[PDB]
């Protein structure tokens, strides 16, 4: 669910910053610590499949 | 005449004028983009286009409109310099405005309410550079433009092959842009079949049923109809007089009281014409011949109201009685003709599984989607949305052109989506074809081919990002509250971004541009391709598409292609070729009218050049330019042959437009077999540039344009004076005419220096011009890498003899002496970009410290304290250009080691050295260093001292800028001040700053001063901004991936001379490979003492036919020669007389020649220089076709002092006695490819290991093991050598027990094997046992 919300945050942000939020933006839109962004944003990531 | 040409004149050969001079030679790839990315108020190609195709999105039935405004592309974030240093995309974003309507529920249409979503950005698309390059990431790339079956209607045979019955088959073939497959297929029995696409065959009638065409409308669309009558009793029929043609009597032919034909005679025209002109419309026939007749419209009994018989059935004797009592005086009955006009349709009826209209309808939907039930709605949908569509299909406009013109149709243009008249038409044209009257195309055609590019392929791309946008706009539009939400919310990036990104990043057309070379990236930017989307595959297509057509010829070069997997499933783009406006490609020509050839040049596209005859590009014409000779070779269709003297509407404009720029490169090619000039204009892209970029001795005279054209010079954009010259910068003072009224001006321009091009090889900008020079509008004012004085320079010419020394040269092998390596002229520039990461591992982050556990003072030197390499300081294999250390706790050791310890008493650190080092064997200097770093990070300290340096040295060109920009614009104020109140001395005495101020009589030079005023200022602040944003740009941290906190980048230039084991060639498809580098004591040596650089072998010119390169040398003896003299007559320093003399006697030369000459030049200064720049050797043109004769080569030998022979008397510099027979001697332009052998090199003991299976992997570049394959294998079993092979495929690779086994036996001084089992049967067995497989060893 965090992750989730960290993508809505980015879709509304991202045509409104102009670019894109940067990695730390949406970390003080989102209650916590806020550097788990990085964190969560890598965890969430699938991994790819080896016979790529 | 231009400035630079003053400087050198290259002396050309060749009767042929040039009608017309050679283009822009990357017009496609700039004209292709410049479409895409445009404004145009219409439905022609552009973002626009492609916008106004999908948009307006509705959603469904809701009546909530999203519609497309305008759009416009912002300015890019970072500039080209830029954006490659740090490596981001060099693009634009895109703004695009959306006006979002909810429409009033249960209207007539009003708008509660339209929110205009001021342009909501989606994606940022990249952009293309002056010289037709894209940035992608941090590297210039190139896309390649397509070649594919133009969209339309195609007519094909496939003969032969089929059935080996022979009788052909007949197929027609509807492709589209964008959409389904349509296509008809004949088969042995002569019934007509459909299939979409590549799916199931269905008997063609059955798509017309879904037209809504009953049995009845299909007879009386495709065949005519014959008319029987009861009259009276007994069987009358009409009678048009052409359908007895191709027949022989059934009966007594007879009407009108008089016999025209008896049973038994075959009807000729004679009969025809009897009946023709007796004009006989009746004549009775018996019962029996409409036994075989075909019914047209269905029949009932008129009383009874019961089906007599149904459309298209065969009528019988006993049914014509059955529907003659009901009353029936006329039958319709099919004109059928097995020579003339096929019945074909009919029997495609009698195969036909359906009835009506649903029926058909219900069979398609069951044929593209089957097995699911077919719903009425959904048969329905499917059909209307195949073909039908605005949605989903278009032809667009070159397949509405093609297809209109190829059914001999008026309309040039028309709808994007077929009609029933269309496909109709189509199906009548290859019944058409299968009668006898039509002919077949062929796909090799290049009017059945069409030309894509840049431009056209990503306007697609973006495309479906729009479609895939639409699919979610729709979606949201779905449940929508009103005013809340506007088109942003539902409009995203990724997707578009990624759409465009994915293109550009990774396409088989989109490549790395390959600049190694000018001539390889213009050629390269000039390439066409069957590959890719929308093309075949190499295993796909065979020989007959990747053959030269006759249709190549002006279009694509035969001679360039690629020798590899795909041959002519590339080619190259001719020299004066050019996209035709529907995108074919077309060639200039020269119109002949009555029996002149005319100048004015005409363009001709595959098909338009079809019926006329055109001329060649070799003929002779004289004064008025009429034909000298009363028949001319030329070529009208597909073919060539004599011509008479006035047929010909046409003639060739040049002499090299057959060929590309790589094929016109080389001199003398007409003596060349093609194979071998093949492989040369493949090798001449290969050339790395050498350190002096030297000149061709020998050349065609394209070569300035490909130096020009290309992107690698410094052109001037405004002729003028040069005020300032560094090896930095060059700034020229603009002439008044052709200078802008206001900002005064000067043009100055920043050249490129020393920098990694993608090759890895060095691109480097050098000043041809000095202080204070005039220069001509459109001059070279630097010199790019492998380009001399405007030229192009791919390589070093050289003093080369012809003669086998002691097998030194044996196969094709190249025998250099010591004087080339010394003089460093083959000697190149590379240059490398290395890095070092600084990633997060779970045990902590990376430092980039210049604290290095185990390294000794020596290691830690050439590192500052923060741990990076000096600028400049010199490296080679194993040091470290920046020290890296990542955490690895607690080390686990082992007992022996702990007592180590215990007693060295030595702390082993947590920490463990990553830091990147210089690659084995690599050595050069280091030129520059990027620090990245994650932005929010605290910067070390060389990240800091580089930061500062950086905002110094932009600060200082900043101000450089301005400066002599102010000074430029002050210097024009006080000349216009001297115009109407001039003062001399009192003028520039007051300070500079209060001269705007002062003002002048009434008149327009006050406006123009006010103009200067209004510029300056402009200037003045632009600086400042420019200041502001450029220190933002360093400051600012650069975005970078997950996990990695900073980044360094090391840019080394390493010098590589030559050794054995590189490749050199000629341009004349003449490989080698340098074997030994000779002393010049030991090398050959004419009388005058003159040692040859190069020794060559005889034996390779006769095997392979390249005489070329024999000529190439004796012209360059000769031209040589031209200098020599040249060089003593400056040393002798005589006077600009003789100089001038012997130059203009060079310069004519003979008789009919197109070159011209001087003393229109000025006698002294600029004559001098010529000379000068002459004494190394006298520059000659060689046109591709149109090049110089034997007896011309021989002539200017003569002028030389040099035998015609082209061979002289040489002495083997060991033995000092002469060598019998004289030797061929001369100068051959030479190429250094980059196949360097210290690239090639490699070699690996134990290495690293693949995890997945075990087996040898380089990790580091430490390189994997050879392959060892089948081949090799059999090889070995051949040979009775079983441990040789065990060893190979166990202990030295697959072994994971064996290798180590083997290793310590190495070192131990026993060589053996303990084999065990290959690791690689051992997962297999595993593999086989994870399914249902027991898979077990047995015994023992
Ligand atoms: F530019 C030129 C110069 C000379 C000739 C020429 N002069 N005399 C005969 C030929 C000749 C005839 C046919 C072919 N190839 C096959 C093309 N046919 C037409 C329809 N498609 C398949 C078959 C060629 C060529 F170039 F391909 F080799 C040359 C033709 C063009």
């Amino acid at each position: 669910e965090t992750i989730n919300k960290l993508n809505r945050i980015s879709r509304q942000m991202l045509q409104e910053m102009g670019r894109e939020p940067t990695p730390e933006e949406l970390a003080e839109r989102m209650l916590m610590p806020e550097d788990k962004i990085r964190k969560v944003l890598k965890i969430a990531k699938e991994p790819i499949s080896m016979e790529t | 005449y231009s400035y630079t040409e003053k400087k050198r004149i290259r002396k050309d050969f060749g009767k042929r004028p040039q009608v017309l001079d050679v283009p822009y030679l990357l017009s496609i790839q700039l004209d292709s983009f410049q479409k895409f990315i445009e404004q145009d108020p219409e439905g022609q190609y552009g973002l626009e286009a492609a916008f106004r195709s999908v948009f307006p999105i509705q959603s469904y039935s809701g009546n909530s409109e999203l519609q497309y405004v305008s759009y416009r592309l912002g300015e890019p974030v970072f500039d080209v310099q830029e954006c490659q240093i740090r490596g981001v995309t060099y693009s634009a974003p895109l703004r695009v405005k959306l006006r979002l309507v909810i429409y009033e529920r249960e209207a007539p249409e009003g708008t509660v309410k339209d929110i205009k979503e001021q342009e909501v950005y989606m994606g940022e698309i990249p952009l293309m550079t002056d010289n037709g390059t894209f940035v992608i990431n941090g590297t210039e790339r190139v896309i390649v433009s397509q070649l594919h079956r133009s969209p339309g209607v195609f007519f094909d045979s496939d003969k032969g092959k089929t059935h080996s019955s022979g009788k052909v088959l007949y197929n027609a073939r509807i492709i589209p842009y964008r959409g389904s497959w349509l296509d008809f297929e004949f088969d042995p029995k002569d019934n007509l079949f459909v299939r979409i696409d590549r799916r199931r065959k269905l008997p063609a009638t059955i798509i017309l049923r879904a037209l809504n065409y009953t049995t009845e409308q299909i007879l009386d669309l495709f065949f005519e109809k014959v008319i029987f009558e009861i009259r009276d009793n007994k069987l009358q029929m009409e009678l048009v007089p052409e359908r007895l043609r191709g027949e022989t009597a059934s009966f007594d032919i007879e009407a009108n009281g008089k016999v025209y034909v008896e049973k038994g005679r075959r009807i000729t025209a004679r009969h025809i014409r009897q009946l023709e002109k007796d004009d006989v419309k009746l004549i009775e026939v018996p019962v029996e011949y409409i036994a075989g007749k075909v019914v047209a419209k269905d029949y009932i009994d008129e009383s009874t109201g019961e089906l007599i018989c149904a459309a298209n059935m065969e009528l019988s004797l006993d049914l014509l009685a059955k529907l003659s009592q009901s009353g029936h005086k006329r039958i319709e009955t099919l004109f059928t003709n097995d020579l003339d006009h096929g019945p074909y349709i009919s029997e495609t009826l009698r195969v036909d599984p359906t009835n009506d209209r649903l029926s058909a309808l219900v069979e398609i939907y069951r044929m593209m989607r089957p097995g699911e039930p077919p719903t009425r709605e959904a048969a329905e949908s499917l059909f209307e949305n195949l073909f039908f569509s605005e949605d989903r299909y278009d032809l667009s406009a070159v397949g509405r052109m093609k297809f209109n013109r190829s059914l001999l149709r008026e309309e040039i243009e028309g709808s994007g989506i077929l009609s029933k008249d269309d496909i109709i038409d189509v199906m009548k044209k290859l019944i058409d074809i299968r009668n006898g009257k039509g002919e077949v195309d062929d796909i090799d055609h290049l009017g059945n081919r069409r030309i894509r590019s840049v431009g056209e392929m990503a306007e697609n791309q973006f495309r479906v990002g729009l479609v895939r946008v639409e699919r979610a706009v729709k979606e949201r539009l779905s449940l929508g509250d009103l005013d809340t939400l506007m088109p942003q919310d539902m409009i995203n990036a990724k997707p578009i971004s990624a759409a465009v990104k994915e293109f550009f990043g990774s396409s088989q057309l989109s490549q790395f541009m390959d600049q190694n070379n000018p001539l390889s990236e213009i050629t390269h930017k000039r390439r066409i391709s069957a590959l890719g989307p929308g093309g075949l595959t190499r295993e796909r297509a065979g020989f007959e598409v990747r053959d030269v057509h006759p249709t190549h010829y002006g279009r694509v070069c035969p001679i360039e292609t690629p020798e590899g997997p795909n041959i002519g499933l590339i080619n190259s783009l001719s020299v004066y070729a050019q996209t035709n406006e529907y995108g074919f490609l077309e060639t200039p020509y020269r119109k002949v009218t009555d029996g002149v050839v005319t100048d004015e040049i005409h363009y001709l596209s595959a098909i338009e050049e079809g019926n006329y005859v055109i001329a060649q590009a070799n003929s002779n014409l004289d004064e008025e330019g009429h034909f000298v000779e009363d028949l001319v070779t030329c070529r009208s269709k597909g073919e060539s042959s004599l011509f008479s003297r006035d047929q010909v509407d046409y003639m060739d404009v040049s002499t090299q437009q057959v060929v590309s720029v790589g094929a016109s490169l080389i001199p003398f090619l007409e003596h060349d077999d093609a194979n071998r000039a093949l492989m040369g204009a493949n090798m001449q892209r290969q050339a790395v540039p050498t350190l002096r970029a030297d000149k061709p001795l020998v050349g065609t005279g394209m070569e300035r344009a490909v130096a020009v054209d290309s992107g690698v010079t410094a052109v001037a954009k405004r002729g003028g004076v040069v005020q300032y010259v560094d090896a930095s910068r060059i700034v020229i003072k603009v002439n008044e005419d052709e200078m802008y009224p206001g900002e005064a001006g000067i043009d100055i321009y920043n050249l490129t220096k020393y920098t990694r091009s993608n090759q890895n090889t060095c691109i480097n900008q050098m000043p041809c011009v000095s202080l204070g020079e005039p220069v001509e509008r459109g001059d070279v004012l630097a010199d790019g890498p492998s380009t001399d004085l405007g030229e192009l320079a791919l390589g070093q010419n050289m003093r080369v003899a012809f003669m086998p020394w002691n097998g030194y040269n044996f196969e094709d092998s190249i025998l250099v002496s010591e004087r080339v390596v010394q003089e460093d002229r083959f000697t190149t520039i590379h240059i490398q970009e290395l890095a070092c990461v600084s990633r997060d591992t779970k045990l902590g982050p990376e430092e980039i410290t210049a604290d290095i556990p185990n390294v000794g003072e020596a290691a830690l030197s050439k590192l500052d304290e923060s741990g990076i390499v000096y600028i400049g300081a010199e490296v080679t294999g194993g040091d470290i250009l920046v020290g890296k250390v990542t955490p690895k706790g607690e080390t686990q050791l082992t007992p022996e080691e702990k007592l180590l310890r215990a007693i060295f008493g030595e702390k082993a650190s947590d920490v463990k050295d990553s830091s990147l080092r210089v690659p084995n064997g690599v050595s050069g200097t280091v030129i520059d260093v990027q620090v990245f770093t994650r932005d929010g990070v605290e910067k070390d300290k060389r990240a800091l001292e580089i930061e500062e340096m950086q905002l110094k040295q932009a600060k200082k060109d900043l101000s450089e800028e301005l400066q002599i920009l102010e000074a430029g614009l002050f210097s024009r104020i006080r000349a216009v001040l001297v115009a109407g109140g001039v003062e001399a001395e009192k003028l520039d005495k007051l300070p500079r700053d209060r001269w705007l101020e002062l003002g002048l009589t009434d008149e327009e030079k006050q406006n123009q001063l006010e103009q200067l005023a209004e510029q300056y200022d402009e200037l003045k602040h632009e600086f400042e901004k420019k200041l502001e944003a450029k220190r933002r740009k360093i400051t600012q941290g650069d975005d970078l991936a997950p996990g990695v906190l900073k980044i360094v980048k090391v840019y080394l230039a390493v010098k590589r001379r030559i050794q054995p084991g590189d490749k050199m060639a000629g341009r004349h498809g003449n490989k080698g490979v340098i074997s030994k580098i000779n002393p010049i004591e030991d090398m050959p040596y004419d009388e005058n003492g003159t040692p040859v650089d190069i020794v060559l072998n005889p034996l390779g010119v006769p095997s392979r036919m390249n005489i070329g390169q024999i000529l190439e040398t004796h012209l360059g003896m000769a031209a040589k020669g031209i200098g020599d003299k040249i060089n003593a007559m400056l040393k002798q320093q005589q006077e600009v007389a003789k100089l001038r003399e012997f130059i203009q006697r060079a310069y004519d030369l003979g008789a009919d020649v197109r070159q011209k000459v001087d003393l229109s030049t000025f006698s002294d200064e600029e004559v001098m220089r010529l000379a000068e720049n002459l004494r190394k050797g006298m520059p000659i043109a060689t046109p591709v076709f149109d090049g110089a004769k034997e007896a011309e080569i021989k002539e200017l030998l003569k002028l030389g002092d040099l035998p015609t022979s082209g061979q002289i008397r040489l002495y083997d510099g060991r033995t000092g006695e002469q060598f019998e027979r004289p030797v061929t001697v001369g100068y051959m332009y030479m190429l250094k490819l980059n196949h360097l052998v210290d690239d090639k090199m490699h070699a690996r003991s134990t290495g690293s290991y693949s995890l997945v299976t075990q087996q040898p992997l380089g990790g580091k570049a430490q390189f994997g093991g050879q392959r060892f394959g089948e081949m090799e294998v059999w090889a070995l079993e051949a040979y009775g050598a079983a441990y040789t092979l065990q060893e190979m495929l166990t202990v030295k690779s697959d072994d994971v027990n064996g290798r180590t086994k083997m290793y310590k036996n190495i070192v131990d001084g026993n060589h053996q094997m303990e084999p065990g089992m290959p690791e690689s049967f051992n997962v297999l067995l595993k593999e086989i046992r994870s399914l249902g497989i027991n898979i077990e060893l047995e015994d023992e």
